[PDB]
């Protein structure tokens, strides 16, 4: 139901890492429109990709994973010592105007 | 015409259709299961055809599947609220039903833009079709579209693979206005003729009990019953064959 | 030469209604709250339709939302005016239109024009059941006794045909001469 | 998008807050808005939504007692809430935005809010 994914993904500075947002084919396999999320440990709530093929207006490029159907994945390329935060997930359910979120993925970038 | 139409309008634009001197099975569309839904609201979806109403509105637009739901009498929802007020009186039945079959497409089917952020709710009833850049912040856009500026709709883009959530269907919302004679009523059966035989006859409007025979008395082309010196039915004109 | 076509009806005949029109190849009609001219003339909506030597008579009545419209094209070969005669009218149409309707107009000869009043007619029908003749029953001391005695013949005699009363003229009001107001506060 | 929150507190069963977000820099008359708030170590929780024509949403355990509002101009913005269990302490943080579509990008600075 919710946009549960597995919180803790890793890998290797510079290379790439997926994290995934995964949910029920009801609302993740039903509209245009999913958004990610991300945050340092105290920032405010920062989405990341909504629109998949879209991003905000100057945030940065590494970042827009896709969506697989129903389960989608953030691909973060060029892991640099910036890419260690906090991430999330986004989007619509099939009720009630109601807006899910992720159940929390603490990107764990190895130091 | 309405329900089989080729061409929907989109619901940023969404119709209406005054129809009169009509005589309206609502139940031969009632028993066609195309629909997935009749969901009437003042009256049944059957027990129609006994009424007359003076005209009946067919809006012709399509939507989402959830919007479906959206559309009900004094709703809260992005299209009860910008597209197509209903009022909370109203008389009729949404008639929805998904369209993914045909009218989605490869791609997407980008024809159709809903009312996307508008200042306020509509009448009810209320056909807006203005499309005045939406205003907020605390300056006019002039065309550019600033922050806080937006178009006042947003396209579609039907996917055919969209969930039943996102899949178009065509919705046909009918109403009921009494004001004036009614020229929509639902039609009437007409049994077989029996005669000479001591029967309850009921003639379009008249009624009354007696012994049908075959006459030979020469009605003029535009009259229907007959009278006697007393002013009593003497003769009545088959209204099917004259 | 067919010169008086159309028609229009109505309260206000501008902008706030009928129509009849007939332009040489199809009966038309309307209700849409049209603007014509304030000259109508035609050359050389809830409701629609599509499709001297003749006297096309007519008759329209607009009673409880119906808008009736009986006529007859009897023919004659004459030249001045309304030719005497006798010839009832068939209903044609009837419209559920519902407007309300004070004036009217014509459209393009000679057209005479009525207006009927509450009257009590007495009507003969023949055999066949076609109006052949009536009997204004208000028109003099004759047709009211064809009237009370309902024949087209009456015979010799004296008959008693109505009730007549002098009308009262004047309106005495006379009431005691009080200018106090009433004390109800 | 100067949005700045007020009204944080710690309160129990029965009390009400009324927080206050500053709409300096973005209408809220004649626009949209959505207030959330965060578990510390959770994804977000929507708690309420004001479109245009006045509509409100509320997710599962605040529909019925969260009550939002705020005045006719950009000057506040509310969340008032009613019926307060232990179970409901959360930071707190004001989302320019409304539902999915028209995104959440721009947001507030946060209003630290604990309930027991
Ligand atoms: C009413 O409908 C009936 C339907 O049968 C018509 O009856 C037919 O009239 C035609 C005249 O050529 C004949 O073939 C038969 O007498 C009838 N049956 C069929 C199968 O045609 C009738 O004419 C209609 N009348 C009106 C006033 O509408
Ligand atoms: C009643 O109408 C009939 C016609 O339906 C009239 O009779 C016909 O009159 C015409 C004269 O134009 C003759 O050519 C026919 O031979 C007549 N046929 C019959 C069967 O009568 C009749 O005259 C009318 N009734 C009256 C009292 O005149
Ligand atoms: C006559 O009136 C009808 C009514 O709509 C119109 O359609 C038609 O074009 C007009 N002219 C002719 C020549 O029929
Ligand atoms: C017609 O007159 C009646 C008289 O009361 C009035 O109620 C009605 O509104 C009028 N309608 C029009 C169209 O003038
Ligand atoms: C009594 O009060 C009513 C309402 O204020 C007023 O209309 C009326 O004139 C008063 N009575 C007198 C005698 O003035």
């Amino acid at each position: 139901s919710a946009l549960t994914q597995p919180p803790s993904a890793s890998g290797s500075p510079g290379q790439s890492v997926t994290i995934s947002c995964t949910g029920t084919s009801s609302d993740v396999g039903g509209y245009k429109y999913v958004s990610w999320y991300q945050q340092h440990p105290g920032k405010a709530p920062k989405l990341m990709i909504y629109e998949v093929s879209k991003r905000p207006s100057g945030v940065p490029d590494r970042f827009s994973g896709s969506k697989s159907g129903n389960t989608a994945s953030l691909t973060v390329s060029g892991l640099q010592a910036e890419d260690e935060a906090d991430y999330y997930c986004s989007s619509y359910e099939g009720s009630n105007n109601f807006v899910v979120f992720g159940g929390g993925t603490k990107l764990t970038v190895l130091g | 015409e309405v329900f089989n139409a080729t061409r929907f309008a989109s619901v940023y634009a969404w119709n209406r259709k005054r129809i009169s001197n009509c005589v309206a099975d609502y139940s031969v569309l009632y028993n066609s299961a195309s629909f997935s839904t009749f969901k009437c609201y003042g009256v049944s979806p059957t027990k129609l055809n006994d009424l007359c109403f003076t005209n009946v509105y067919a809006d012709s637009f399509v939507i989402r599947g959830d919007e479906v739901r959206q559309i009900a009498p004094g709703q809260t929802g992005k299209i009860a609220d910008y597209n197509y007020k209903l009022p909370d009186d109203f008389t009729g039945c949404v008639i929805a039903w998904n369209s993914n079959n045909l009218d989605s497409k490869v791609g997407g089917n980008y024809n159709y833009l809903y009312r996307l952020f508008r200042k306020s709710n509509l009448k009810p009833f209320e056909r807006d079709i203005s499309t005045e850049i939406y205003q907020a912040g605390s300056t006019p856009c002039n065309g550019v579209e600033g922050f806080n500026c937006y178009f006042p709709l947003q396209s579609y883009g039907f996917q055919p693979t969209n969930g039943v959530g996102y899949q178009p269907y065509r919705v046909v919302v009918l109403s009921f206005e009494l004001l004036a004679p009614a020229t929509v009523c639902g039609p009437k059966k007409s049994t077989n003729l029996v005669k000479n035989k001591c029967v309850n006859f009921n003639f379009n409007g008249l009624t009354g009990t007696g012994v049908l025979t075959e006459s030979n008395k020469k009605f003029l082309p535009f009259q229907q019953f007959g009278r006697d010196i007393a002013d009593t039915t003497d003769a009545v004109r088959d209204p099917q064959t004259l | 030469s067919n010169i008086i076509r159309g028609w229009i009806f109505g309260t206000t005949l501008d902008s706030k209604s009928l129509l009849i029109v007939n332009n040489a190849t199809n009966v038309v009609i309307k209700v849409c709250e049209f603007q014509f001219c304030n000259d109508p003339f035609l050359g050389v909506c809830t409701f629609e339709y599509v499709s001297f030597k003749n006297l096309r008579e007519f008759v329209f009545k607009n009673i409880d939302g119906y808008f009736k419209i009986y006529s007859k094209h009897t023919p004659i070969n004459l030249v001045r005016d309304l030719p005497q005669g006798f010839s009832a009218l068939e209903p044609l149409v009837d419209l559920p239109i519902g407007i309300n309707i004070t004036r009217f107009q014509t459209l393009l000869a000679a057209y005479y024009v009525g207006y009927l009043q509450p009257r009590t007619f007495l009507l003969k029908y023949n055999e066949n059941g076609t109006i052949t003749d009536a009997v204004d029953c208000a028109l003099d001391p004759l047709s009211e006794t064809k009237c009370t005695l309902k024949s087209f013949t009456v015979e010799k005699g004296i008959y008693q045909t109505s009730n007549f009363r002098v009308q009262p003229t004047e309106s005495i009001v006379r009431f005691p001469n009080i200018t106090n107001l009433c004390p109800f506060g | 998008v100067q949005l700045v929150e007020s009204g944080g507190g710690l309160i129990q069963p029965g009390g009400s807050l009324r927080l206050s977000c500053a709409a300096s820099g973005f209408t809220v008359s004649s626009n949209y808005m959505s207030w959330v708030r965060q578990a510390p170590g959770k994804g977000l929780e929507w708690v309420s939504v004001i479109y245009s024509g006045g509509s409100t949403y509320y997710a599962d355990s605040v529909k019925g007692r969260f009550t939002i509002s705020r005045d006719n101009s950009k000057n506040t913005l509310y969340l008032q809430m009613n019926s307060l269990r232990a179970e409901d302490t959360a930071v707190y943080y004001c989302a320019r935005g409304e539902g999915w579509e028209l995104p959440y990008d721009y947001w507030g600075q946060g209003t630290l809010v604990t309930v027991s």
